[PDB]
């Protein structure tokens, strides 16, 4: 799994010694977070389940 | 600059270390952490 | 569809601007081409990643409403051709062209 | 085989852990990229 | 990158159309888009259709009932099947490469069209008798 965004994190102080972080900017390749699953591995799983059900 | 289309560039006010002085900064957020009442 | 001026007249040396208008240009991206008569079209403005203004070399383009202005910096007499803006629909189903715009150089 | 389905995943920052309403924990965003690998062991199904 | 069209030159009316466009010197031929666009004399351009190597094709819906675009990938040459030729379709026709670059998962739509960089020879499509 991944969040493929090169991201810049900046810091500020909101009050009497209270730091805070925020997403400043991203460097420029706007993507979407995702996860890969091996396909043939997953079908091999579900055949075991219906075998018992 | 132009294109089609999960981020919001947000105008934003906030306090500072001192009690009276304000702070006009900007940041970014996602979709599901902010709501319309622009 | 799209909307263009039919012809644009300018002297050499000045800055000619062509405004491609149209209903799909609220959202989608605009192409540009050059075609000499009797020869092939030529892509003149392509794009990089989305937050990168596409590409800025010799030409540029701005956006305001449904209008897209085609900025031509440093007009000479050799770029005489017919020009075309291109986009697709916001539904992303089919691809249309501009009407066509002649460059008139004094 | 030699294939990989891919899921769309979203990102949030304001969580409510274990549905305890009133408590709201903020997620500090972190720099660099994100990679984490995990096994699959347990599943929940509902008739 | 090279490309060359292929045409008969003179086509009778009410017959069909067989065109193709051979591509060479392409290090990644497999990840672009391939399209036909035609042009009438003294007119604007006229998009026809497109093909990608998965097999997915779209078309101009007004022309869709008479056209078909197919593909060989061993020889990088994609074809063109227009039926029912009329004299109003006399013009200058083009094959073109529409490039796509990738910023992530292809199956999630993390790509964008670069733009149509490479344009064909042009062919004097003459529908006459
Ligand atoms: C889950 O599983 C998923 C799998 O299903 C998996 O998804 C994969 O994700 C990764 C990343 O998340 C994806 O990787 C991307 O791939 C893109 C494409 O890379 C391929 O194509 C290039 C292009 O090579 C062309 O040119 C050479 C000659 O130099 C030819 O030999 C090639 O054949 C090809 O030629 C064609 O194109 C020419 C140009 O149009 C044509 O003229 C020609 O006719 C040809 O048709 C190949 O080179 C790649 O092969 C290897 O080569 C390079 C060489 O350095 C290696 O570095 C590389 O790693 C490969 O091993 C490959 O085949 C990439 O574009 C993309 O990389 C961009 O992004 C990263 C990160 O931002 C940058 O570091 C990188 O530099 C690239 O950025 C440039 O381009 C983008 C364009 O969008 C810009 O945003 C950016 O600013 C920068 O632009 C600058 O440079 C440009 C060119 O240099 C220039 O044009 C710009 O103007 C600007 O100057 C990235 O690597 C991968 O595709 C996914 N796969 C699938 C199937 O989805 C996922 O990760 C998995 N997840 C997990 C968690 O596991
Ligand atoms: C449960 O799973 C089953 C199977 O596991 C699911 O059934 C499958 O569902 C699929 C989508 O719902 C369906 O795939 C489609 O099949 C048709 C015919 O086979 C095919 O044409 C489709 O391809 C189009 O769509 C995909 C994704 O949208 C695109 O990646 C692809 O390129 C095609 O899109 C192009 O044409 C569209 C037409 O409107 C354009 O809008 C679109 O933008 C795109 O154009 C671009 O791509 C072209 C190609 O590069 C390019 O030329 C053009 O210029 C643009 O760049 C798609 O494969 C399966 O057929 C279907 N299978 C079965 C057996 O039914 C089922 O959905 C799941 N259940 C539920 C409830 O979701
Ligand atoms: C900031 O960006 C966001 C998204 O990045 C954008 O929110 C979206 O705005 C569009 C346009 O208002 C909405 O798109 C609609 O989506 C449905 C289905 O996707 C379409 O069918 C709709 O088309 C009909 O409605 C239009 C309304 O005028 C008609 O013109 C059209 O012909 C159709 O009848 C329409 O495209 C989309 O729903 C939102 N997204 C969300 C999550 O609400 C937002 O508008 C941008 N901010 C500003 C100020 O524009
Ligand atoms: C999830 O990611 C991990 C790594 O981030 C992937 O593991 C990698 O899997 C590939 C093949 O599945 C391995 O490549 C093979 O390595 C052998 C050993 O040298 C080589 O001889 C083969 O020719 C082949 O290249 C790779 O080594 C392995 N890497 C690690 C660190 O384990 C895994 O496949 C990913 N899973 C999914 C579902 O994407
Ligand atoms: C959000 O909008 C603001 C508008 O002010 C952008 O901030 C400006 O960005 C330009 C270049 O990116 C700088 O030259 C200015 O100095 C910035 N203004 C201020 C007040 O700092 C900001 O870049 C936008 N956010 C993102 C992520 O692009
Ligand atoms: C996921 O489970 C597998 C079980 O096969 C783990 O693989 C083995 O784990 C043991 C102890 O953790 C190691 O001694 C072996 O060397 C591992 N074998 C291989 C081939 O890796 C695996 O470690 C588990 N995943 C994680 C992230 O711990
Ligand atoms: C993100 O971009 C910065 C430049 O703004 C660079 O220094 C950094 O190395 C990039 N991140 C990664 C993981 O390469
Ligand atoms: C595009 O936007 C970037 C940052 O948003 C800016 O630096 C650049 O000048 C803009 N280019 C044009 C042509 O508007
Ligand atoms: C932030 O404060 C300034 C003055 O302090 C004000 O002009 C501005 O409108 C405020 N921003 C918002 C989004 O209300
Ligand atoms: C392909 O064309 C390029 C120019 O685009 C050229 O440099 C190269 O030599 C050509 N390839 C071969 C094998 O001749």
């Amino acid at each position: 799994c991944t969040r493929p965004n090169n991201n810049t994190v900046k810091s500020i102080r909101i009050g009497p010694g209270q730091a805070f972080y925020y997403t400043g900017d991203i460097i420029g390749d706007i993507r979407q977070a995702h996860c890969n699953v091996s396909k043939a591995t997953w079908n091999e799983t579900l055949g075991k389940v219906v075998k018992q059900l | 600059n132009i294109t089609d289309d999960e981020l919001k560039n947000c105008s934003f006010n906030m306090t500072t270390e001192l009690r009276d002085k304000k702070q006009k900064v900007y940041s970014l957020f996602y979709r599901l952490d902010v709501v319309q009442i622009k | 569809e799209l909307t263009q001026p039919p012809s644009v007249s300018v002297s050499p040396g000045q800055t000619a601007r062509i405004t491609c208008s149209g209903a799909p240009l609220t959202s989608r991206f605009t192409y540009w081409y050059r075609q000499k008569p009797g020869q092939a079209p030529v892509l003149i403005i392509s794009r990089s990643s989305q937050r990168s203004s596409g590409w800025s070399g010799r030409f540029s383009a701005s956006w305001s409403g449904t209008t897209v202005t085609l900025t031509i910096r440093g007009v000479q007499a050799d770029d005489e051709a017919d020009y075309y803006c291109q986009s697709s629909d916001t539904s992303d189903s089919y691809k249309m062209f501009g009407g066509g715009t002649k460059l008139t150089v004094l | 085989s030699n294939d990989s389905i891919t899921l769309p995943c979203r990102i949030k920052q304001i969580i409510n852990m274990w549905q305890r309403i009133g408590q709201a924990m903020y997620a500090p965003p972190i720099q660099g990229v994100i990679r984490c690998v995990s096994n699959i062991t347990g599943l929940i199904l509902t008739r | 990158v090279q490309l060359r069209e292929s045409g008969p030159g003179l086509v009778k009316p009410s017959e069909t159309l067989s065109l193709s466009c051979t591509v060479s010197n392409d290090s990644r031929p497999s990840d672009h888009s391939w399209t036909w666009v035609r042009q009438s004399p003294g007119k604007a351009l006229e998009w026809i259709g497109d093909i990608h190597y998965n097999g997915a094709t779209t078309y101009n819906p007004s022309l869709r009932s008479r056209v078909r675009i197919e593909l060989d990938q061993s020889i990088p040459r994609f074809s063109l099947k227009m039926t029912s030729m009329t004299a109003a379709d006399t013009g200058m026709y083009y094959c073109a490469r529409n490039a796509i670059r990738i910023y992530g998962v292809v199956a999630l739509g993390e790509w964008f069209h670069y733009g149509m960089d490479v344009w064909g020879q042009g062919t004097a499509v003459t529908v006459s008798s």
